[PDB]
């Protein structure tokens, strides 16, 4: 998707980070 | 000499692993130089001294201009460029990379420091793919001087390694189940909003959110024998820091909660002092802000059934306990330099 | 109470489970063989009829008009009479006709406690907790069949009994339980103080709205008291966390026939649909706590955290709305109650 | 025939007003068709359907595929291009954009909607620059035809300009103070992180926040009379919704509390009926989540000091009372179409 | 020659003042020798060891016994009668009563503490009835060494009060409202639960709770001159402590925002020095848990309309600010006895 | 009494499964682990604590309420 690729060019945005924790 | 770092991403661990080291850099090998972050130095400065968790720091003074951090007069410097690949590794002579922005977790993404003239880096988050993970107290003897790139795991794989460890060479583990009641962190939202996560678009503070995790499977990376024989799952609560850990076990040598509690108690006065810590008070999460240990265990929930089903909970304060082991991590870094 | 009339019910205790029980019933009373006719409280009916319509957790009440005046409450016109005495022995249960009183006040859980609604004049009671001593205790989906109208005092047990109970049959009937941990991560309750507070309990002394706070509980072995097979077998811990309702319950089991996290999900789901309709409900959805503020069921799998290691240990979460679906349990319960009256 | 919607934004104001819509559609003018968001159509059904706040939708199924959102059988057809130049406004047939990304407030930045093909913009903000700024209620009926991009101002002022409105035209307004005690929003950070505001960087479900707000000065922008003469300050709490306006006004006709809640209960049953909901009950924030009313008086807060300073207290549900009055707007700029 | 004191009511006050006293012990005149409560001693050493607001006690160690608390070697005598008159304050030589359970406030409450062998009571709330209230800074020299009853009135008085006091004699304060934006307290209600506050009955962490505030009488009290010239209301809202409160004022004598910070700025140099503090930082609520001052008050957020309407802005610790001035007017009434 | 409740509870045991003579002893030795378990919950009595007493009399207040969630 064009979302899919939003967080491959931006992974730090708040969409987009996964901390495993 | 002293060992020059840097740091990339100066978040919530980023800033928890400087306050760290700024209270240790008397006994230190270390020398934090350099700064990378998508803030300025002024406001990143700001929030170094003003934190709404650890609360202002006291130990030195603070401030900034446009292109230091000063910290107990040792200036800092600082720059702002998401692409490693630019930063001025090489003109600050910068050493070791302390990975802290959460977006850097494989070795390709982790090389372009080096590729910017760090010569290690040491990242604050489970690896990608074929990166050396180390969790201080089980394994971080095993560390290889001519490793370029590490991983220090997660927080609950550094609460629940050693508490694993402990038991396994006690009791035998066979196999294991996790679930983390977690404070919630800076990768969920506010409010309901976009995210690749379900779960973690939904507002953080209002909600238990379940999310995957692999820091149960990530034991196996330091605990080779325990490869593929534990599992869980993260349960994110509104709090906004001190998590804990409960593990249950499926055990060879049959035992009870009293014999439990005695090993793992033996355990943190002797093998794991500073690792584990073993208490019997009746504490609650707001009293291990600040714990250095990364794992204690909350002996009067331990509890075992028919011998072979063991339960214990053990504490840890995700921000600043982690980053106390990342500073272990790298100060044994720089006493193995070769 | 001849077939076709009412049982006429009181409220002991018009909290969180006593007005949460209310709202239940006025949603379901065209159909239902209850009649709400008192209610004894510390309170006034005027501030409980306040509280009862504005709720923090379930909205305002729109069905009906809710009023009040110095003697009753007022839900749709429909007069509910109130008295306020601590001592349950001063409670005018005869001249009121009480047939069953709904126990919700929390301090009368023993017999001898709950007993002194029956010295008062009411023919039964239904404690909104786990009963101490030997009460019979129902999970409805569970055993409440095995309820005989010849007793006079029962037990609803806990919010997480009814929540693992269900779970612990279905497992135990497709792969045999042989041992199981349980962890409610759950909701703060009134028993905490809301800041750092004098508390017979060190841990309940702690505020609650910004803390994990751990407690013993009983309700992992009480699954052994609606499951008598698997009494002494199971064992659970409770860790309360900042959110006002909503609990979910980890369980992980060492069961004697191997399988895998699909099996398990399956034979839940199958059960979901058949003998647990109603009471488990099978999710394949992504959801957060605040999404299950109102069900009914008393536990939602929560499929997608379904593992199994080795074949034999068994790990699934369920959520349960600890206050509407505990108190849709408390009003099956007494339904039921009503259908065997004699 | 009907008016053509376009939302840019699925956010919290685009997902609440989406909400509105499905609810009021039967007597609407307005068909909402096309969504373009950062997100994929499959993520903003699930948070359309799901929302922490407002519950499980209830009054409409909620599906989706790759391409639409399936609001009862209505196919939304969905897009996510953030530059707002290449959104397909002129193939879809788009009339009006719901301008709710935040980002495109200035005429500049709202005009690139009219490049892709849409004929008006309605910013559910305040708008930088010369921009219309309307309140439903307060100015909305000199709402101009041809004007091309308009604003609905904010959620605190949609609650302060009615009452405003009310008090200077039975007393008569010289000063005005205002403190908003609000929600947090998602421009606030979960945890301490990085910010253009110092402030708004900080926990927002650990702290109490003061930040700055235009929305007393705007005002004066829906009141020309009143140019000038208000100012305010906004204080953000740890809740999630729900928002509370303390005013208090230097009057020239000296009152009473008794005539103040008076005037403003009569305004409420005639000319702000529907904007303003006088109320006499002893309620929570809780209570008015999904209030209608733009603003709610707290009669028995009001409070008088020697006839001239005069203290008034008004509820709004900053989320769903304003996305009712950005489709009221919406559907007042529909009835005069031109 | 020391004064012999005992704290009835060991909560949040009575163990923010405890913890206050231990770290002023070396310069006080003051000898806590006794704590009356509803729990334990063993119970309460465990509380005022570990606090969820404050941290661990760090000082000295926190032991006890069936009879003691033992602070750092000093013994402290411990008793649980929810009676005052059976209190042994006679057989304890007790001299001051610190009375913080908040259910004596009367004139005839207070005394009983005197008739069980007690000298003078120091109420930690406004008094009920014509009991003497002082705020330390503001009017606590006019306190008379006769009066066997006083009170130290409420937080939100302790924080306007001091600049109530230095806006009027700069500017002449004819009228004046007020709000606290208010940290919830144990008076509240953890769940929705009967209170005779109807809004106070409801979940203090979920909601804005618009309630009652004791600083819109006592600050008339401590400024005779203002006696029923203030008045305002509280904002619960859900933070654990830390409050902060908005005063707006219609003065005599015109002024803008830079003079009414350079008055405050001053007299919190010299005359109120120790009691406002004044600040030009951008900070939140967690910033001011510790502060010794009674007003913060946050420069940036001052503003004046027409010269004659100034508001002003100011953060308080109501815990540990408030048994601050406990402490303080505690230690003057020593040294003043009579 | 995690000593004492579990003899009892043996010792119950013991007399049912004595007696399903020795069974009038049985029955004898179990009542004088009665005899004294009420011995040990009335010393336990006298050295309550106030605050103890206090919750017995106000098992509501807040300082005493126990839900077992
Ligand atoms: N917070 C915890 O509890 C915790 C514990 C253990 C491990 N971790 C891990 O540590 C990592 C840090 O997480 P965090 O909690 O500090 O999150 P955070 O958002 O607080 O920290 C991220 C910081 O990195 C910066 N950043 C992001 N992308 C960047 C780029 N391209 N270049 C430069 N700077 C960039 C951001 O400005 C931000 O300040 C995460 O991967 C997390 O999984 C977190
Ligand atoms: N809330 C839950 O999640 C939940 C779920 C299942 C079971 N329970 C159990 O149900 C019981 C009720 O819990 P709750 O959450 O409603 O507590 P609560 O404090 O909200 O309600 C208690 C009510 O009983 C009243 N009361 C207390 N003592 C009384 C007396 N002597 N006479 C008359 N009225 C009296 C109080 O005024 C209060 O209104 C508890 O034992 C709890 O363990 C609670
Ligand atoms: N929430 C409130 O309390 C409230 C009240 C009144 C007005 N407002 C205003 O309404 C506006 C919406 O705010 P919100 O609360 O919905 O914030 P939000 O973050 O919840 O909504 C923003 C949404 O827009 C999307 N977006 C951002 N940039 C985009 C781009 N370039 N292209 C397409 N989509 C993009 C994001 O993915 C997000 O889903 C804000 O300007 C706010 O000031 C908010
Ligand atoms: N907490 C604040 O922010 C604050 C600030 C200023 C003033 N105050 C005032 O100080 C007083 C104390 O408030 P708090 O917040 O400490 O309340 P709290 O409930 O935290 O403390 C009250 C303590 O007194 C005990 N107590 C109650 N009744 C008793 C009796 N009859 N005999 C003996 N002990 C008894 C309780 O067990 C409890 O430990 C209140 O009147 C409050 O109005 C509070």
């Amino acid at each position: 998707t064009s979302f899919q690729q939003y967080c491959d060019d931006n992974p730090d945005a708040a969409e987009c980070r996964i901390y495993d924790d | 000499s002293m060992v020059r770092v840097a740091i990339n991403g100066f978040g919530r661990i980023g800033r928890n692993f400087m306050r760290c080291w700024l209270q240790r850099k008397a006994n230190s090998k270390l020398e934090i130089v350099g700064i990378n972050d998508t803030s300025d130095p002024r406001t990143n400065a700001h929030l170094l001294k003003y934190d709404s968790m650890l609360g202002i720091f006291q130990d030195a003074e603070i401030t900034a201009d446009d292109d230091c951090i000063y910290a107990g007069g040792h200036a800092v410097k600082c720059v702002s460029d998401r692409n490693p690949e630019n930063l001025p590794w090489s003109a600050w002579g910068i050493d070791l990379v302390i990975e802290a922005t959460g977006v850097f977790t494989s070795r390709e993404g982790a090389s372009k420091h080096l590729s910017a003239g760090a010569k290690k880096v040491l990242i604050t988050a489970p690896g990608k793919g074929n990166i050396p993970t180390y969790v201080v107290g089980v394994n971080h003897h095993t560390y290889d001087p001519s490793e370029d790139i590490v991983s220090n795991a997660s927080c609950t794989t550094n609460c629940l390694a050693p508490i694993v460890k402990v038991l396994h060479e006690a009791f035998g583990i066979q196999q294991g189940m996790m679930t983390t009641t977690h404070s919630y962190t800076g990768d969920q939202r506010l409010l309901d909003a976009s995210h690749r996560d379900l779960r973690r678009a939904r507002a953080a503070a209002m909600n238990i959110v379940p999310t995957s995790t692999g820091a149960a499977k990530a034991v196996g990376l330091v605990i080779p024998e325990l490869q593929g024989k534990l599992n869980g799952i993260a349960l994110r609560v509104p709090t906004p820091n001190v998590s804990v850990v409960d593990f249950v076990a499926q055990v060879e040598k049959p035992t009870i909660a009293e014999q439990v509690n005695q090993v793992i108690k033996e355990a943190s006065e002797t093998t794991m002092k500073g690792i584990i810590h073993y208490s019997e008070l009746e504490l609650v999460s707001s009293d291990y802000r600040g714990h250095n240990a990364s794992s204690i265990l909350d002996a009067s929930l331990t509890m075992v059934l028919g011998g072979n089903l063991v339960k214990v909970v053990a504490w840890y304060d995700n921000e600043w306990g982690y980053s106390q082991r990342v500073l272990d991590l790298a100060e044994h870094m720089a006493a193995h330099w070769a």
